[PDB]
């Protein structure tokens, strides 16, 4: 989704949003 | 060593215990101790309306000898890009201009002229018109306020215009048929371009214009003018300098 | 998402040599070759591959007469901004500067008439004495003698000896950096003409050009015109 | 952890020609296919293939009498402002800029009686003297002679020489860059017609098309209208 | 054309421009 | 010349200076 | 195309120790080499193969006379600002910081006349009575005896010994931290001489070298001159 | 020395610092 | 510990933080 830029992941995924199982 | 001078061609004699090199010459280098921005010119900006007088960037004038002047003539032909960086010392009290935009607008060799009027905000009423040729287009402008700017300043890159495959700096001959006193050591624009500076501004402050003369090459020396009186013969010149003696 | 950065105090100030250019504001632009020979871009170049009259009294010479002997007949503060260095490429060169690191070279071109001659002496003083003014005082350090005749001007290398590993572009008073001594020449034996009628005095030019290991370090402004 | 960073003074500044974009407000948006046919990228390429009318006098045209002979027939200062060449294709592109470099042709579309012949002469004058005025004086420069009759039209390339890699776009008081110099042509043979009662005058075409060495270089917006 | 600075793609192209087909 | 810092290429070549042939 | 960023708050302040220099303004400027021998990139290393002086009442020594036998002969609290340890070399490096870990030695130096015999005894005294002040009571710690009389000098090594792993380089008001104990040196056979006439008193340095375990760890500025 | 941040190089050894030979 | 930045180690840590043995 709206987020097509290269500097999205400065904070990993897992700062970032959640997580699922 | 028994010299046969007269043929131009110098002459040298090398002593014993030569002497080794470090610095390797580099701080002599002309593309390098040219590519830094200088402190040259400085102008007053125009008032949005009326008429200009288009500003030319030909720094291949000299006189008040800042060791850039000299330098520059020192050389025949010159060719280098340049970049500039305009400031604007405020002039009277700096919380007079609650705003200032500048419209520094550069012009490459040989663009048109004639700027009277043809913009105009409209907001409310009032309206405040920008010069013609001020506005924005084929011509880099750029816009930046005098007020709260912690560094009233812009600056950029400027490619050589001109057409000459090289810039002379002293011309023998004339700039056009009319060999007219003044065309002497003119030719049509031996330079790199204009300069529109429009603000609401105009009064209460200048500029300080400044040159980056990045690829600068240099072409058949000349000779390099003294700066300094001659002193008193057998001796020594006396400058206050970081060292001296007290 | 966004970076997190932190602004230096100094930040949006000036800097007139910063390492690195600024905005292109105008791209593409093609430049026409060049063709023009003597180009450069080292300026030591300039002033090693050429020379430069040294003023003395007003001119680039020196005379030589048959009533010479003990006098000095050149002398100066090897120091450049010493009186006749003042005019001189090298010379006038140094002043963008603030330092030097050389030994220089100067070549004595007679101009007597053809049927002169007058044989002579160069000497280098380092620093020390106050100025030695007879050449028995001075052949004592390091000099050359030369006899114009068939050899139609000469050449003598003032080398660089001192505890500094760079010296002073800019004369001052009296410092162990300032001054590297004095140039000296002499009439080792005084002119001599066909006629002293014809030819009363021989000259002889005095040309600078920058040393084998000389080098300008530093650039500088240009302070006051004085 | 935070990155040191510092703003150039310039920095919160506009730049009306900032290689690189902005912000993507919108995005992922597809966009339709082009079917469209006679398409273009460079603007000299549509000039270059393609001719247009000089204006002489109010007309693409000029006259050929059975009463001319020394007088000029059509003259003009080679440089894209001059008169004719106001209202063509190639000179009216030219303005949006500053520079051009390149060496025109021009087409004589011969348009009289098919019972007419003209026989005729064109002439390119260097920049110097004062505007030659008779064949006699022109034709000792570069000139072509054509003969209408079966040709039906001709090409003449008024070449580009010049000391500057590039000119100037704009007319302006006599400079070395500004004018290139003359276009003429002449009657070499005054016109003749199968009556001179139906057929006074024969006419030709002057139309210009941008040289094959021939470019614009520079943008610069549009000054004043005058 | 005039974006010839190594950032341009910062924002990939697709929330950058358009696309044809 | 004077510009040693690894982000004077952030325009290419083309857009920062000339070109001579 | 323009990158997103975010200033921490903290962001246009100073910081007296950010781990990243500043702009580089001056360029290029190559250096001179140095041939000077005796350099150091480390402090610690100068103390540990240097000894100082320690300033035992205005002087560096004690005595030893023929008339004393149970008292102290020299004693002083063990931290790195106790009235000896103050003019030394490894004591006065030490206020750059704020802590050191590491035993010291200190070497005997006597001075008597070559007929002088004074043999002895020094005591390293853990923290927890009140200065024991006699041998008898000091001899049951840990000390050494020794005889000079061919010696012509001595060393002792009070060690560390506490439950921090770094104490402090200040002297401050009784803690488990500041005071690691006392060093003694006492009588343990009063001095002899070929004559008492002749030779009165002995003397003995007492020299200071860094332990060989020894550093100092942070570094802190200088609070008020007391 | 006191620069242990992988920025310190922006600006490459030459303009940096001295040298010495 | 909360920090999952990739920028976290500009300052290499020596600078950053301490270090035990």
């Amino acid at each position: 989704g709206n987020s097509g830029s290269i500097v999205q992941n400065f904070y990993m995924q897992q700062y970032q949003n959640s997580i699922d199982a | 060593v028994t010299n046969v001078g007269e043929d131009g061609e110098p002459g040298e004699t090398e002593p014993r215990h030569a002497l080794s090199p470090v610095d390797m010459h580099v701080h002599t280098d002309v593309s390098f101790l040219l590519d830094r921005f200088f402190d040259v010119e400085t102008l007053e900006l125009s008032n949005l309306t009326g008429s200009p007088a288009t500003h030319v960037l030909d720094p291949f004038g000299s006189t008040a000898q800042l060791a850039w002047a000299r330098l520059l003539n020192t050389c025949t032909y010159f060719f280098s890009d340049l970049e500039l960086s305009i400031q604007f010392k405020f002039t009277t009290t700096p919380s007079s201009v609650g705003e200032g935009f500048v419209w520094v607008k550069w012009f490459p060799v040989g663009a048109p002229t004639k700027t009277t009027d043809a913009w105009q905000l409209e907001g409310g009423g009032n309206s405040v018109r920008i010069q013609q040729l001020a506005v924005a287009g084929m011509s880099p402008t750029v816009v930046f306020k005098i007020a709260g700017s912690r560094s009233q300043a812009c600056g950029f890159s400027v490619p050589y215009t001109s057409m000459w495959r090289v810039v002379p700096v002293f011309y023998n001959g004339w700039g056009a048929p009319t060999k007219e006193k003044a065309t002497y050591n003119w030719l049509p624009g031996a330079h790199f371009g204009s300069i529109l500076l429009t603000s609401d501004a105009h009064d209460k402050g200048g500029c300080y214009l400044r040159y980056r003369f990045p690829r600068a090459n240099m072409y058949c020396p000349r000779p390099i003018p003294p700066a300094f009186t001659r002193p008193a013969d057998k001796t020594r010149h006396k400058f206050p300098t970081n060292i001296n003696k007290q | 998402a966004p970076i997190r950065v932190v602004s230096v105090p100094e930040s949006d100030s000036f800097m007139s040599s910063v390492p690195d250019n600024s905005t292109p504001l105008y791209p593409k632009v093609v430049v026409p070759p060049r063709q023009v020979p003597g180009r450069f871009t080292n300026f030591i170049d300039v002033a090693k591959q050429t020379y430069s009259f040294c003023s003395i009294s007003g001119k680039p010479y020196f005379e030589v007469t048959n009533t010479s002997g003990d006098e000095p007949l050149f002398q100066m503060d090897v120091s450049l901004s010493a009186a006749e260095l003042h005019g001189t490429y090298v010379a006038s060169l140094s002043s963008f500067f603030a330092q030097y690191r050389g030994s220089l070279n100067f070549n004595f071109i007679f101009t007597g008439a053809a049927a002169t001659k007058a044989k002579f002496l160069v000497a280098f003083v380092p620093p020390h004495s106050a100025a030695p003014k007879t050449r028995d005082e001075a052949m004592a350090c390091i000099h050359a003698v030369w006899d114009v005749g068939l050899n139609s001007a000469f050449s003598f290398n003032v080398p660089y000896s001192s505890p500094a590993d760079f010296m002073a572009v800019y004369s001052a008073e009296a410092t162990v950096v300032n001054v590297s001594g004095w140039l000296q020449v002499y009439a080792l034996t005084a002119l001599t003409s066909t006629d002293i009628a014809v030819n009363s005095k021989g000259r002889v030019l005095v040309a600078v050009s920058a040393g084998p290991d000389f080098s300008l370090r530093h650039p500088v402004d240009l302070p006051d015109k004085q």
